[PDB]
C-alpha cells in the first residue's frame, strides 16, 4: 500500500523507463487509472502495476473417478502462490506430458487436462485431431464401393417455461 | 470482471456493504463467465468442422491454381498464408477486469484453416460428408462448374484461362486487403467496441454518482462509519448499475456475435465444405467454391464464384 | 437401435435442453433468494419494517426495498428477454430444420447432420424438439486411376454422369458416389472438343451400341 | 480445492471439467507513506529563543 503525497493505492512499484517533466507528479494511463509515479524525495519515476490477481480454477476427474485434483491460478506467475507454468496461469498438482492428445479438459491457450495412467492429472498442449494427408496426384481419385446409413441425433431448444 | 473486486476493491466496509446486495455480483459473474465460455463454443463451431488435419502434399501442381496465397507460409514463423498475415497484421489487469486466453490459439486456428484449405483443395466436398476421397484439382472444378449448370467440357477446354483467371482473382484480393483500410472493418468494429464498453466502465470508476468522492479510501480517510456507509451505498449502486450496464452490453453484443459465428459456421459447413446452391450466401454469382481464412477474433472467406462476363442477343423459341 | 442405446446410456445426451430447465431455475430461483436481500434496508421482511418503524422512516426503508427488489425484477425480466431470444433463435433453426431435413431432402452441407442427407424425424422432448437425422456415409473406398476426358476418334467424350477411373487395364464410367464401373459408350459420354485442348486426356476406346446391331 | 468445488457447485458429486472456485489476490504488504522532504521549518527559533 502505497502514499505517494496523498496519492493513495494498492500495487507493486518498480523502476520505470518514463521521462517525466520536472513538474508532473504522476503518470496516467489511457483510461485515467494512476500508471506511474514521481516518488517525491527521490526524483525517480517508478511504474504502478497493480497486485496480482486471478481466479482460481479447480480441475479434476470427476469424484466418481477420483479425488486427486489440480488448481489453476489464473495469468499469474508461479512465484507468487510438480508446478507448470502455462499462458493460461500457473497449474499445480498437474504433470507436464509433451506428448499431445484429444482434449479432455480444456484449461486455455493452447493447454489441456485430463487424468491418465501413476493414474495422475497430465497437461498438455491439445492434438486438434489426428494428422492426415490426402494422397492427392494428378490422376488419382478415391472412389467409395460401400457406404454406411448412420443417425445422428440433433437435440434444440424450442421454448422456456412460460413464467409471469 | 470480478464484481467485489471492481466495486469494493480492496475496502473490507465497502465489501460488508456490498454483501447487502445478494446474488447481483455472483449473477453478473455467471452471465460473463457464459460469454467467456459462448466464445470458445463459437471458435470450435466454426472452425472444428474437421476431424483430422489434412495436409496437401509438397506436389503443388493443380492444374495451375496457385494457392501458395491461402496456403500455410512453411518458412514464416507462425505457419500462416500471406493473405492471414495480412489480415492478422492489419487488426489492432487492472481494477478487477481480466482477459482469458482463447482456449484455441491463433496457431491452432491457423491449423484448423489450413486442415479445411488442404481438404478442400485435395478431396473437394468428401471431406466434409465422410472419408477425404483425394480428387484432381480441375476434376474437382469439372464437378463445380457442373453444380452450376455448365457443361464439364467448359473447364478442360478452357482449364488455362480460368486457372490464370483465379490466380489473378487471389492477387487482386492481395492488394484489395493490403491497399484499402476498410476492409476489415467488421472485426475491428468488434475490437473498437469491446475496447470502448471497457474504457467506459473503467471511466465509470471516476463518477461521483453523488457521492463526496469517487476515491473509496477518501471517503473511508475522511467520514466517520454512520456517513461514509452512506457514502459508500452511493458508489456501490452506482458501480453496481455501471457493471449491469456493461454486462447487459455484453449478452446483447454476445448474441449479435453468436449470430455471425454461426452464420461463419453455416458458411463454413455450406460454402467450404460443399457448393451452395443459395443465391448470393457465398458471394455474388454462381458459387464455385470457398477458402477459410484466420482473422483475429473472426474468419474471412474468399468466395470464387463464376460470373457471366460477355453476352449476346439471339432469338430464342 | 444405437440411437435408443447413445440416448440412454449417457445421460449428458439431451445437456443442450436440461441447461434450458436449469437456467430458468436458476433465473428465477435467485429472484427468489433476492427477496431475503436487504439492498441497505434495516430488514429484507417487510411486515417487520412496517411494525417497527413510523411512517416518515419506515417509508424510506421501504423506497430502499423497493429500488432493490424492482431493480432485481428488472435484470430478471432483461435476462429472461436475452434468452428468449436465444431459444426464438433456437426455435427458428428448429422450424427450419422441420422444414427443411423432416418434410424435405436438404442440399445444405451439415445442416441435417454429418454425411449426405436422406431424411429426418422429429422427436419431442421436454421444452424442444429431437432431430434424426439419416446421412449416407460413403465408408470404404479405392484408389482409381482417372483422366478428365478420353480421345476415340480425335473427338473428346467426358462422362454425362460420373467419371472415368481405372482399375490398371481397363477404364470405366461410374457415378461418383458409389463405385460401380460400367462400360464407357456414347450414351455415358459426350462429345466436346478434340483430344488436343484437353490436359490429362487419355486414350481409350469408346463402344458405340450400335454398330453390333446394325452388324447383327 | 475439491471441498471448495463441492461448495461451489452445490453438490458432493462433481462432474469432470474446470471449475472456477475462488479469487485469488496478493495481499499488500507493508503500508509505505512515504513523502517530500522537510523545509521551510517554522520561525519558532526566533519567538523560543
Ligand atoms: C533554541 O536553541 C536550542 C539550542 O540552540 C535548540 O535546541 C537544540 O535543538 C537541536 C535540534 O536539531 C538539537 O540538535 C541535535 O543535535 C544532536 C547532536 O548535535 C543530534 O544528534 C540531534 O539529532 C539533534 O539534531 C540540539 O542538540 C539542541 N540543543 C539544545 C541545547 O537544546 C532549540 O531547538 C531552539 N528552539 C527551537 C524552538 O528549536
Ligand atoms: C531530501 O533529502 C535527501 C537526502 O537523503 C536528498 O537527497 C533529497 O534530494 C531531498 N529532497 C529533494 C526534493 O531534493
Ligand atoms: C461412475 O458412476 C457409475 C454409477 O453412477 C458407476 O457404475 C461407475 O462404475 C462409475 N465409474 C467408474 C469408472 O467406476
Ligand atoms: C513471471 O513469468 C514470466 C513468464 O511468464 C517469467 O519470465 C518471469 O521470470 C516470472 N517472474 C516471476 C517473479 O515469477
Ligand atoms: C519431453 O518430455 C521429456 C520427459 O520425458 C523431457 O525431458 C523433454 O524436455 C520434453 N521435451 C520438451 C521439448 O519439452
Ligand atoms: C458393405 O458393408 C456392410 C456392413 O457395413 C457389409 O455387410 C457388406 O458386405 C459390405 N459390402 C461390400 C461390397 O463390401
Ligand atoms: C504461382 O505458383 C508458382 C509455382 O508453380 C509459384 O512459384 C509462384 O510464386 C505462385 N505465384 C505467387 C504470386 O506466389
Ligand atoms: C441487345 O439488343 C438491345 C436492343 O434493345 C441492345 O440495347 C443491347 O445492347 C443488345 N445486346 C448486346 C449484347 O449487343
Ligand atoms: C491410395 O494410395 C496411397 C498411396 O499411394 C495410400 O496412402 C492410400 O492409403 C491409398 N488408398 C487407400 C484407400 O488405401
Ligand atoms: C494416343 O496418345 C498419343 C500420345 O502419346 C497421341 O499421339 C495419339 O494421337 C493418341 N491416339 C489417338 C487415337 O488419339
Ligand atoms: C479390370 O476389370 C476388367 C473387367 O473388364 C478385368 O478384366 C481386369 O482383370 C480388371 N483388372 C484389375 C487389375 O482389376
Ligand atoms: C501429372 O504430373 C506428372 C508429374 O508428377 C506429369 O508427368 C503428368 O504429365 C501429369 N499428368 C496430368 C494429367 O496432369
Amino acid at each position: 500500500n502505497f502514499n505517494f503525497n496523498g496519492l493513495t493505492g494498492t500495487g507493486v512499484l518498480t523502476e520505470s523507463n518514463k521521462k517525466f517533466l520536472p513538474f508532473q507528479q504522476f503518470g496516467r494511463d489511457i483510461a485515467d487509472t494512476t500508471d506511474a509515479v514521481r516518488d517525491p524525495q527521490t526524483l525517480e519515476i517508478l511504474d504502478i502495476t497493480p497486485c496480482s490477481f486471478g481466479g482460481v480454477s479447480v480441475i479434476t476427474p470427476g469424484t466418481n473417478t477420483s479425488n486427486q485434483v489440480a488448481v489453476l491460478y489464473q495469468d499469474v506467475n508461479c512465484t507468487e502462490v510438480n508446478v507448470f507454468q502455462t499462458r493460461a496461469g500457473c497449474l499445480i498438482g498437474a504433470e507436464h506430458v509433451n506428448n499431445s492428445y484429444e482434449c479432455d479438459i480444456p484449461i486455455g491457450a493452447g493447454i489441456c487436462a485430463s487424468y491418465q495412467t501413476s493414474q495422475s492429472i497430465i497437461a498438455y498442449t491439445m492434438s486438434l485431431g489426428a494428422e492426415n494427408s490426402v494422397a492427392y496426384s494428378n490422376n488419382s481419385i478415391a472412389i467409395p464401393t460401400n457406404f454406411t446409413i448412420s443417425v445422428t441425433t440433433e437435440i434444440l431448444p424450442v421454448s422456456m417455461t412460460k413464467t409471469s | 470482471v470480478d464484481c467485489t473486486m471492481y466495486i469494493c476493491g480492496d475496502s473490507t466496509e465497502c465489501s460488508n456493504l456490498l454483501l447487502q446486495y445478494g446474488s447481483f455480483c455472483t449473477q453478473l459473474n455467471r452471465a460473463l463467465t457464459g460469454i467467456a465460455v459462448e466464445q470458445d463454443k463459437n471458435t470450435q463451431e466454426v472452425f472444428a468442422q474437421v476431424k483430422q488435419i489434412y495436409k496437401t502434399p509438397p506436389i503443388k501442381d493443380f492444374g495451375g491454381f496457385n494457392f501458395s496465397q491461402i496456403l500455410p507460409d512453411p518458412s514464416k514463423p507462425s505457419k500462416r498464408s500471406p493473405i492471414e498475415d495480412l489480415l492478422f497484421n492489419k487488426v489492432t489487469k487492472f481494477n478487477g477486469l481480466t482477459v482469458l486466453p482463447p482456449l484455441l490459439t491463433d496457431e491452432m486456428i491457423a491449423q484448423y484453416t489450413s486442415a479445411l484449405l488442404a481438404g478442400t483443395i485435395t478431396s473437394g466436398w468428401t471431406f466434409g460428408a465422410g472419408p477425404a476421397l483425394q480428387i484432381p484439382f480441375p476434376m474437382q472444378m469439372a464437378y463445380r462448374f457442373n453444380g452450376i449448370g455448365v457443361t464439364q467440357n467448359v473447364l478442360y477446354e478452357n482449364q488455362k484461362l480460368i486457372a490464370n483467371q483465379f490466380n489473378s482473382a487471389i492477387g487482386k484480393i492481395q492488394d484489395s486487403l493490403s491497399s484499402t483500410p476498410s476492409a476489415l472493418g467488421k472485426l475491428q468494429d468488434v475490437v473498437n467496441q469491446n475496447a470502448q464498453a471497457l474504457n467506459t466502465l473503467v471511466k465509470q470508476l471516476s463518477s461521483n454518482f453523488g457521492a463526496i468522492s469517487s476515491v473509496l479510501n477518501d471517503i473511508l480517510s475522511r467520514l466517520d462509519p454512520p456517513e461514509a456507509e452512506v457514502q459508500i451505498d452511493r458508489l456501490i449502486t452506482g458501480r453496481l448499475q455501471s457493471l449491469q450496464t456493461y454486462v447487459t452490453q455484453q449478452l446483447i453484443r454476445a448474441a449479435e456475435i453468436r449470430a455471425s459465428a454461426n452464420l461463419a459456421a453455416t458458411k463454413m459447413s455450406e460454402c467450404v465444405l460443399g457448393q451452395s446452391k443459395r443465391v448470393d450466401f457465398c458471394g455474388k454469382g454462381y458459387h464455385l467454391m470457398s477458402f477459410p481464412q484466420s482473422a483475429p477474433h473472426g474468419v474471412v472467406f474468399l468466395h470464387v464464384t463464376y460470373v457471366p462476363a460477355q453476352e449476346k442477343n439471339f432469338t430464342t423459341a | 437401435g444405437k440411437i435408443q442405446d447413445s440416448l440412454s446410456s449417457t445421460p449428458s445426451a439431451l445437456g443442450k435442453l436440461q441447461d434450458v430447465v436449469n437456467q430458468n431455475a436458476q433465473a428465477l430461483n435467485t429472484l427468489v433468494k433476492q427477496l431475503s436481500s436487504n439492498f441497505g434496508a434495516i430488514s429484507s421482511v417487510l411486515n417487520d419494517i412496517l411494525s417497527r418503524l413510523d411512517p416518515p422512516e419506515a417509508e424510506v426503508q421501504i423506497d430502499r426495498l423497493i429500488t432493490g427488489r424492482l431493480q432485481s425484477l428488472q435484470t430478471y425480466v432483461t435476462q429472461q428477454l436475452i434468452r428468449a431470444a436465444e431459444i426464438r433463435a433456437s426455435a427458428n433453426l428448429a422450424a427450419t430444420k422441420m422444414s427443411e431435413c423432416v418434410l424435405g431432402q436438404s442440399k445444405r452441407v451439415d445442416f441435417c447432420g454429418k454425411g449426405y442427407h436422406l431424411m429426418s424425424f422429429p422427436q419431442s422432448a421436454p421444452h424442444g424438439v429431437v432431430f434424426l437425422h439419416v446421412t449416407y456415409v460413403p465408408a470404404q473406398e479405392k484408389n482409381f486411376t482417372t483422366a478428365p476426358a478420353i480421345c476415340h476418334d480425335g473427338k473428346a467424350h467426358f462422362p454425362r454422369e460420373g467419371v472415368f477411373v481405372s482399375n490398371g487395364t481397363h477404364w470405366f464410367v461410374t457415378q461418383r458416389n458409389f463405385y460401380e464401373p460400367q462400360i464407357i459408350t456414347t450414351d455415358n459420354t459426350f462429345v466436346s472438343g478434340n483430344c488436343d485442348v484437353v490436359i490429362g486426356i487419355v486414350n481409350n476406346t469408346v463402344y458405340d451400341p450400335l454398330q453390333p446391331e446394325l452388324d447383327s | 480445492p475439491l471441498s471448495e468445488t463441492k461448495c461451489t457447485l452445490k453438490s458432493f458429486t462433481v462432474e469432470k471439467g474446470i471449475y472456477q472456485t475462488s479469487n485469488f489476490r496478493v495481499q499488500p504488504t507493508e503500508s509505505i507513506v512515504r513523502f517530500p522532504n522537510i523545509t521551510n521549518l517554522c520561525p519558532f527559533g526566533e519567538v523560543f529563543n
